[PDB]
């Protein structure tokens, strides 16, 4: 769930 | 007044808050699209789904985020992007920023679906903001405040935020007392913001249903951050 926000924290 | 641990929280935050991050490419949309109903809406999506990423990158860029719990950052995220980008905006309409567009923002904002009910209090918000001519660092320090605030619905570790939040308040009023020694309610009506704000994140959800039952897009980032079904 909430993939997106994930994935812009890590990049 | 200034301390040095405190001196160098404000210049790392007002180098965050300055990293030109929205694309000129996408901001002169603004100006040169058709004005229509749909098309001012499409621009204001388009506006918002890159504000959310400027955003995200910025809330990085604060002090200790990083060392909060990750169920707790998401949170943060979801509870503040509403009330961040009313600021950002507010800032576009005050002090009539080049890359806002002003006048034509607000053309497209007042013709995009949105009812009478949230754009009168919407502007008035926007009015009376302004009135307080409020300084780059104080629309900064309000933004890093209103993403790190602790009362947000399913904040787990609250403790842990309020200790990153304190140090901003803490800056913020020390400015006041410094730049505005004429009068010591500057720090209250900065801050009273914070409350205006939230009523407007209260309302924000009816407006989104008002636009998804009109068969309105979105986008799938925005739609995670607000959780639109
Ligand atoms: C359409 C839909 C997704 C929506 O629903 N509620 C609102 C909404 C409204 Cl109508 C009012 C207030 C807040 C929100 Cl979320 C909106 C549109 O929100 C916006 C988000 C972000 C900008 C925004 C940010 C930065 C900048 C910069 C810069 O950084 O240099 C230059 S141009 C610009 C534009 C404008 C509008």
């Amino acid at each position: 769930d909430h993939q997106l926000l994930r994935y812009l924290l890590d990049k | 007044e200034l301390t040095p641990d405190q001196q160098t929280l404000l210049h790392f935050i007002m180098d965050s808050y300055n990293k030109q991050r929205m694309p000129q490419e996408i901001t002169n949309k603004i100006l040169k699209e058709e004005f229509s109903a749909e098309e001012n809406f499409l621009i204001l999506t388009e506006m918002a789904t890159n504000h959310v990423q400027v955003l995200v990158e910025f809330t990085k860029k604060l002090p200790g985020f990083q060392t909060l719990d990750h169920e707790d950052q998401i949170a943060l995220l979801k509870g503040s992007a509403v009330e961040a980008m009313f600021l950002r905006s507010a800032e576009i309409f005050n002090k009539k920023l080049p890359s806002g567009h002003s006048d034509l923002l607000e053309e497209r904002i007042r013709n995009s679906g949105i009812s009478d009910e949230y754009i009168t209090p919407m502007f008035s918000f926007y009015k009376s903001i302004g009135e307080l001519k409020m300084t780059q660092e104080e629309y900064a320090l309000l933004t890093a405040i209103v993403i790190l605030s602790p009362d947000r619905q399913y904040i787990k570790d609250r403790e842990a935020v309020e200790k990153l939040q304190e140090p901003l308040l803490d800056v913020l009023q020390k400015l006041c007392k410094i730049h505005q020694p004429e009068n010591p309610q500057h720090f209250a009506c900065l801050l009273g913001r914070l409350t205006e704000l939230r009523t407007f994140n209260h309302h924000h959800a009816e407006m989104l249903m008002s636009w998804r039952v009109n068969d309105h897009k979105f986008t799938p980032l925005l739609c995670e951050i607000w959780d639109v079904q």
